[PDB]
């Protein structure tokens, strides 16, 4: 392996922003990690950015504020950035660089994996088959998530997408009729939501499932770019070598791309469309496409990215490319958060493109296809009656448009409304979903075929 | 120690013979000693950016090397002083030069080297006590309110072999001589800390106590906490300077106009506060950072870091500081022009790529801490930013990259200003994410308020999705449960979220009177709803228009709650009036049914 | 209505009883959390002392000369 | 008569409000003390397997440290 001793240069040729450029380097690698030690003693870390003959451009992680070109010693490693993975890191809280912050010890490695990762062979993938049960009714009843799906949650600043992400992590599991884990990556969080995540998951008793990667907002913007790659290499050890089912939640992927745009422009690159890098499509794809089931192993990786659309724009290139690689969306809505509904998940625009394979007999239950699209039709027909009632009044609505406004007062306050600690299992999000479909008679339910109307309506 | 100017090119100076020059360390460029900052080394040359005007700086000028970056002077003499963005005391350059101008290359001490302060040691140290970074060893009576505590610098420890006798001292003499192992050193009464370094702490406690702002809106519906961060996109900032629960105010204007900065310096030494029955000038517990747009652009970006480093210093004594950072969008316009001088690639509309990194490196220095030192202290720093977008949007990179960082948004609009409403509260885009942290203060001390706050935000929301049809169709064929949530909802929007700041009833709003007004208004809403839903089918079905004519005298007492003076009247003179009115609201409905 | 004035008090004491039972599981979770950490530190101490024995057995070779030259 | 359901019926569900108050005193003594027995049993399973593999891996370590091999970088 790497048994030769390491060279420790003090031949710094210049500092220019976050870049330290050395010279007379003996065979420098690309993307190799170095360890700079300052004059006073502060050890900083950095990654080699460009080599050219006897040169090396080093991008220091923690900035260059105090580096001189006379007394700074820059010890090279000779190997690229790798993570130590273990199965006993399920239950720890690491930061963006992979150091523990829960007063824990350093993780004893079972492997040292390169965090950039190799792609999966497209022949060796299987189509996603079973259900991941979250516990939130609005994304399990009508927007069900397969095993291996990549389905982002679309929201905005101020909306409670961070408590939806914390409620998924507390209650995610299988669809019971020993191999489940959650890798929660938090990029660009502040402190008061970092101690929301660190405190909620550790005293709601399910810290043992989750491996928490908390990358703060005041931490360096290069450490936000290796945070989802530390979280997905841990998930690819835990799933494709230990046969667990892993759910990978990446919180605020629009804050990854604001740290990628910052790292790109500080690499002296020229920006592309809307200022974002031109390689932004194949940079998110190296993150998102680390998913799916595999052939010959019993694990899987299902991803839930989370986005923050600026000014509720959908043509912004962070939601544009996420909707270009990932399969569907969830659409946390603002007009439901003002009306005090938790979780404020809109149903009408939301979609899971693999929902028709995660449902059915022997996966969830036999009527999960016919219930969901029936509640989807009656939610749309009510919301037309909801606006129409204001135009003509109550005395002008018949006994048809009152069944849809009386259903609509109970679909938002019983199906959508959950409360943050109420784990509705998927067998209980259908019995909720049926006792709203009994407000209508069997002569009105058009989306349900008659064979399961005979088996599930009369109770 | 000596450089030479090799070539100037605008505000960027290239110096030679600078071999061991650190990045961001301070230099004194020229024969007039212009303060600079080393921003780029290339071998033994050093590209310097000058914090002043560069006209007349020839080549071959001496460049002094200091060894310390841009740093502030912390010590007694700060409270009341009017500083600059690089801490140049403007009330003393106006004396030592006797002019109206700031000449180039002035070197005035930021703290006065002539005022004698009464030192008082912490009475538990001795010649031979162990003391580490943060332990209080002195107390200075700065003025009547502030107990200025002298503290050890962080990363400094040892055993005291000289403590200064209690008496009167200037800020130059050697008050403390402790020794580390082998080497003796000397401490003065002032300390120097770099403005881009975070002042260290022990641990960061959760922000769980409410920042009492003096108003009725922004303290019930969108609360802020002690240790929180807000955004206001002067009646909200002047109100916190007199009445709130903060012991040090720090006002930092980054690039504000000249006549609107000469307005504040005229007004604050006239303001008074009420402490113990005595009146006191509020300029005993505040320090301003004055900075206009004529000033250097390098001293406008550094005004934010000087302002929070001053804010963090008075935290460590144990006070709860509240920093108001006026015109954050002017500060970002200082980051745009520094980045253009470096030929740095812009990301978004000319702003640098690190606009969010610099803002999160400022907003995340706020919060309640467990202070570094021995006597187990606890202080906090509240930061109140003020974005000024180019006409009220969330499209610019400064307003949208603040709302990804802060927790409170006190969102104001321009359309909702000509109503003479005053504030211009929007209550649709304004949020507060300190509702989960405050579920313990409200449930323990007030035990009733969260369900009223849940309802009162909803009544003002159901009015919005009605009001588009109320304009177009116009109240013709409407349900009668909606006429409640347009007349009770109107009663909130003129008697609960309505203010006027110069009046003897609406300059302070105590919180027990604030929950006392909403305790009646929500009860009138639910009793109007319970009346109209149980009398919807039986016999003698009513509308709203039979109640408001019958109960017109009830709607006067429910409208004369905002006009009861919280200042002349007693503390319990106001809750009994709101508890006697409830029985004029429980019996009054029983006169119709 | 005599039924009704039980439940408005019962809801004030089903709510308190859903509260402490949540407070019971916080104590059991905060102790199972430091259980895995205290046993992960007793795996780290055995490693950092195995290297202390490899630091002392390393200095039993520098006393030698035919095995150190 | 139904207005007398205010001050007497509240002491009926107070036998449930006191039911967890003593059940806050029962599970407390076995909470910390029983898991502390498991955080001592899990440690003795480490040190039992520490001594059976210590001199094995000390020889592979010190044997690999005292390796002379002076390889060069390619050219």
């Amino acid at each position: 392996y790497l048994s030769q001793p390491r060279l420790t240069y003090k031949t710094v040729s210049g500092v220019n922003g976050p870049l330290v450029i050395l010279d007379h380097v003996k065979f420098p690698r690309y993307a190799e990690i170095v360890h700079l030690t300052l004059p006073d003693g502060t050890k900083r870390s950095g990654q080699v950015l460009e080599v050219s003959g006897s040169k090396a451009v080093v991008q220091v992680f923690e900035g260059t504020s105090g580096i001189d070109a006379k007394k700074t010693s820059c010890e090279f490693t000779g190997d690229i950035l790798r993570t130590p993975v273990s199965e006993d890191m399920l239950g720890r809280v690491f930061n963006g660089s992979g150091k523990p912050i829960d007063r824990g010890p350093v993780v004893l490695a079972e492997d040292f994996l390169d965090i950039m990762g190799q792609p999966i062979n497209p022949q060796c993938r299987i189509y996603p088959e079973e259900m991941i049960q979250t516990g939130i009714s609005a994304i399990d009843g009508m927007n069900s998530i397969a095993r291996g799906q990549k389905i982002p949650i679309f929201s905005a600043a101020g909306l409670p997408h961070n408590e939806i992400a914390a409620q998924i992590c507390r209650q995610a599991g299988l669809v019971k009729k020993e191999n489940f884990a959650i890798v929660f990556a938090a990029m660009g969080v502040n402190m008061e939501t970092a101690r929301f995540f660190k405190s909620d998951f550790e005293e709601n008793g399910s810290m043992d499932n989750v491996c928490l990667f908390l990358n703060l907002a005041n931490d360096p913007t290069i450490e936000r770019i290796i945070t989802p790659r530390l979280a997905l290499t841990t998930a690819e050890f835990l799933a494709y070598q230990c046969e667990k089912h892993v759910l990978v939640i990446l919180t605020d992927m629009s804050s990854y791309a604001e740290a990628l745009r910052e790292v790109s422009a500080a690499r002296e690159e020229v920006p592309g469309r809307r200022g974002f890098p031109g390689y932004m499509y194949t940079d998110l794809a190296t993150i998102y496409e680390r998913a799916g089931r595999v052939e010959g192993r019993n694990g899987s990786i299902t991803q839930i990215p989370i986005l923050t659309m600026p000014n509720d724009d959908i043509t912004h290139p962070i939601p544009d490319l996420t909707g270009y690689i990932t399969e569907g969306q969830i659409y946390v809505d603002r007009q439901l958060h003002n009306r005090q509904i938790y979780p404020p998940i809109n149903v009408l625009p939301s979609l899971s493109r693999l929902m028709k394979s995660a449902i059915g007999e022997g996966m969830t239950r036999k009527d999960h296809a016919d219930v969901s699209n029936q509640l989807y039709a009656c939610y749309a027909i009510g919301k037309d009656v909801q606006a129409m009632k204001a135009v003509v009044g109550e005395e002008a609505l018949t006994s048809d448009d009152l069944l849809y406004l009386e259903f609509l007062q109970k679909f938002e306050r019983n199906f959508i409304a959950q409360g943050p600690y109420e784990n509705r299992t998927v067998y209980e999000t259908l019995d909720i979903g049926w006792q709203l479909l009994r407000i209508f008679p069997k002569e009105m339910l058009k989306r349900i075929p008659q064979s399961t109307l005979s088996e599930f309506y009369p109770r | 120690t000596f450089g030479y100017v090799h070539g100037v090119s605008g505000p960027v100076v290239t110096a030679c013979d600078m071999a061991g020059a650190a990045m961001y360390e301070l230099v004194r460029v020229g024969h007039s000693e212009l303060v600079g900052e080393i921003i780029r080394l290339e071998g033994d040359m050093a590209t310097i950016q000058v914090y002043e005007e560069t006209s007349g700086v020839s080549v071959g000028d001496p460049v002094l090397r200091t060894g310390k970056p841009l740093s502030v002077e912390l010590g007694p003499g700060i409270m009341g002083a009017i500083f600059d963005g690089i801490q140049r005391p403007l009330s003393d350059i106006s004396s030592q030069t006797q002019s109206i101008y700031i000449p180039r290359g002035v070197n005035v001490s930021a703290l006065s080297r002539d005022v004698k302060w009464d030192f008082t040691p912490c009475k538990n140290l001795r010649v031979g006590s162990h003391i580490t970074g943060g332990d209080i060893y002195g107390i200075v009576n700065e003025n009547s309110l502030i107990k200025h505590k002298i503290m050890l610098p962080p990363r400094n420890r040892g055993t005291v072999t000289y403590i200064a006798p209690p008496g009167n001292y200037d800020t130059s003499d050697v008050v403390l001589e402790l020794e580390f192992e082998g080497i003796k050193e000397k401490f003065s009464m002032v300390q120097v800390w770099p403005v881009r370094q975070v002042r260290p702490v022990t641990e960061k406690l959760p922000a769980n106590h409410p920042l009492l702002t003096g108003q009725r809106v922004l303290d019930a519906l969108f609360p802020c906490v002690q240790g929180g961060t807000t955004a206001i996109p002067t009646v909200i900032s002047q109100s916190l300077s007199k009445y709130s629960n903060s012991d040090v105010i720090i006002y930092v204007g980054c690039g504000e106009r000249g006549n609107e900065m000469s307005e504040v310096l005229r007004d604050f030494p006239e303001l008074t506060m009420e402490v113990d029955g005595k009146v006191e000038s509020i300029m005993k517990r505040t320090a301003l950072v004055a900075n206009t747009s004529n000033m250097p652009v390098a001293a406008r970006e550094a005004s934010i870091y000087t302002g929070i480093t001053l804010s963090e210093y008075f935290r460590d004594m144990g006070y709860h500081v509240s920093m108001m950072a006026d015109s954050t969008s002017r500060w970002a316009e200082a980051l745009r022009e520094i980045s253009g001088r470096l030929a740095e690639m812009p990301a978004d509309s000319g702003y640098p790529a690190y606009l969010g990194a610099r803002l999160a490196s400022f907003y995340e220095r706020a919060g309640r801490v467990k202070c570094l030192g021995n006597p187990e202290r606890e202080g906090s720093v509240s930061i109140v930013g003020a974005v000024s977008p180019p006409g009220g949007d969330f499209s610019d990179p400064v307003t949208s990259a603040t709302l990804g960082i802060v927790q409170v948004f006190w969102g104001l609009d321009k359309k909702l200003a000509q109503r003479k409403h005053f504030p211009s509260v929007n209550w649709l885009i304004s949020y507060s994410k300190y509702m989960r942290a405050l579920d313990e203060y409200y449930d323990k001390h007030f035990t009733e308020f969260v369900p009223l706050r849940t309802k009162a935000k909803e009544i003002l929301q159901e009015e919005e999705d009605l009001a588009e049809i109320v304009q177009l169709v116009g109240k013709a064929s409407l349900a009668e449960t909606d006429k409640i949530t347009l007349e009770v909802a109107k009663l909130i929007k003129d008697d609960f979220l309505q203010q006027n700041g110069y009046t003897p009833y609406d300059r302070f709003c105590p919180f027990y009177k604030t929950v006392g007004m909403l305790s009646n208004m929500i009860a009138f809403y639910d009793m109007a709803r319970r009346a109209v839903e149980t009398t919807a089918q039986s016999d003698n079905k009513i509308t709203w228009s039979i109640i408001r004519e019958h109960m017109g005298e009830i709607l006067y007492k429910l409208s004369s709650m905002k006009f009861k003076d919280p200042v002349k009247d007693g503390e319990a003179k106001i809750k009994a009036d709101y508890a006697q009115l409830l029985e004029d609201m429980q019996n009054a409905f029983r006169s119709l049914e | 209505l005599v039924q009704t004035q039980r439940l408005k008090i019962m809801e004030y004491y089903e709510k308190k009883e859903k509260q402490i039972e949540q407070q019971k599981k916080i104590q059991m979770s905060n102790l199972m959390n430091q259980a895995r950490l205290k046993v992960l530190r007793a795996r780290d101490d055995l490693i950092t002392d195995l290297l202390n024995e490899a630091k002392q057995r390393l200095s039993k070779v520098v006393k030698d000369t035919t095995r150190y030259q | 008569e139904a207005q007398m359901e205010v001050d007497q019926y509240r002491r009926e569900r107070e036998q449930e409000f006191q039911s967890k108050q003593q059940a806050a005193m029962g599970s407390q003594g076995n909470l910390s003390a029983e898991v502390e027995q498991a955080t001592r049993r899990q440690v003795q399973g480490m040190q039992s397997s520490q001594q059976r593999n210590r001199e094995r891996v000390l020889a592979q370590l010190l044997g690999m440290v005292c390796d002379v091999r002076p390889q060069v970088h390619p050219n």
